């Protein structure tokens, strides 16, 4: 499918959530740090194997949310400061988000 | 060709000197840094200039 | 006698300028002039407390790496510019705000900050930015906080809203302490020594009582050898 850029970021909190706004980019003028997410984006995935006692593990506790894999830009570790400037380049025939 | 969309981010780093950085002249002098000595044990003159 | 020194007393303060004076301890014996010298130069200059700028909030900033309509220096400048800000903050408080609003063309100073009676500003000619348009705003919202040595943004412990700005913060109001020991004229003894310690400071802090609190610490720090046990 198409990869998305979005704030629905499977397996990460709202506390990783506070810096990107409702597109899923961070605000000009973020203080960031090593791992933070800068712009969020989900990769369709195909079906994966899940070993036995992964599947046990699934019947125990019934969550399940693999549809996506989360390919998001992110800081280099050891790296801190400051965003002075995003910009997005959208192809011609695609929607343009909000940001 | 199969790119939907772009997104760049600019980080601005302030880096501060530091032990292992390089420092030089203009007369081929060069060196690492191998400490930041506080000021009180730096050498100073009659005028207590350090 | 041999087993009793005389000990030394705070004798002048001659105050050359705001930032610039000269304390004077009489009697002192032999060797004790270089000893007390040196030992208050290294707490002076280093384990001194101070107020300094540790917040700033411009409207319409959002980072340092910006600029502003009107405005000739940029945020960079101006926060650089503010480290250089000399305050006093009355006894009993370690943080307060102050706030600079100034419209019009010229050098916005330290003396356009209005503060709440509890913040003396020690340098009002000391330039924070320049406003080069008759229709250019500026209004900022400065932190000052109390502290001891320098404390760099990157070290303080980690919400935050994006335009609050973080400034490197140097508490420690003594920038250079020299000391020289001459003769002294006590009685009728010459071995006396006198000690004449010059002090160069941003103006907040007064140098008697610099004086008396180097050698509060020092006796803090003898009081473990006093009395010496295993701990």
């Amino acid at each position: 499918g198409a990869e998305e850029i979005t704030a629905d970021i499977p397996n990460v909190g709202e506390a990783a959530l506070s810096k990107l706004d409702e597109s899923g980019i961070v605000y000009i003028g973020a203080e960031v740090k090593g791992g933070d997410i800068l712009v969020g984006k989900v990769t369709p995935k195909g079906e994966t194997q899940l070993t036995p006692e992964e599947k046990l593990l699934r019947a125990i506790f019934g969550e399940k949310a693999s549809d996506v894999k989360d390919t998001s830009l992110r800081v280099p570790n050891s790296v801190a400061g400051t965003v002075i400037d995003v910009q997005v380049f959208t192809r011609d025939g695609v929607e343009k988000d909000k940001r | 060709p199969g790119v939907l969309k772009i997104v760049k981010v600019y980080l601005a780093v302030k880096r501060r000197i530091q032990p292992g950085d390089k420092m030089a002249g203009r007369h081929g002098n060069k060196g690492v840094i191998s400490k930041i000595n506080p000021v009180e044990d730096m050498p100073y003159d009659e005028n207590g200039q350090p | 006698s041999v087993t009793e020194f005389l000990k030394p007393r705070l004798v002048d303060i001659e105050q050359i300028s705001t930032t610039h004076a000269k304390v004077t301890l009489e009697p002192l014996e032999r060797g004790f002039g270089h000893t007390l010298g040196n030992a208050l130069r290294r707490i002076l200059l280093s384990s001194m407390p101070g107020c300094a700028v540790t917040e700033v909030e411009i409207e319409g900033v959002l980072h340092e790496y910006s600029t502003k309509e009107g405005v000739q220096e940029d945020i960079l400048e101006i926060l650089l510019n503010l480290k250089g800000l000399a305050v006093r903050v009355a006894e009993g408080k370690d943080e307060v705000f102050i706030t600079l609003n100034k419209s019009g063309s010229g050098p916005v100073v330290a003396g356009d900050i209005t503060h709440d009676g509890d913040v003396e500003i020690v340098n009002p000619e000391h330039v924070i930015c320049h406003l080069t348009s008759d229709n250019a705003a500026i209004a900022m919202r400065i932190k000052v906080e109390r502290g001891r040595g320098y404390v760099p943004a990157s070290a303080r412990i980690h919400e935050r809203p994006i335009g609050r700005l973080l400034v490197d913060a140097t508490f420690s109001p003594v920038d250079k302490i020299a000391y020289s020991v001459e003769a002294a004229r006590v009685e009728q003894r010459t071995d006396l020594d006198k000690l004449v310690i010059d002090m160069e400071t941003n103006g907040t802090l007064e140098p008697e009582e610099a004086i008396r609190r180097a050698a509060t610490i020092l006796a803090e720090q003898l009081d473990a050898f006093v009395d010496l046990r295993d701990v």
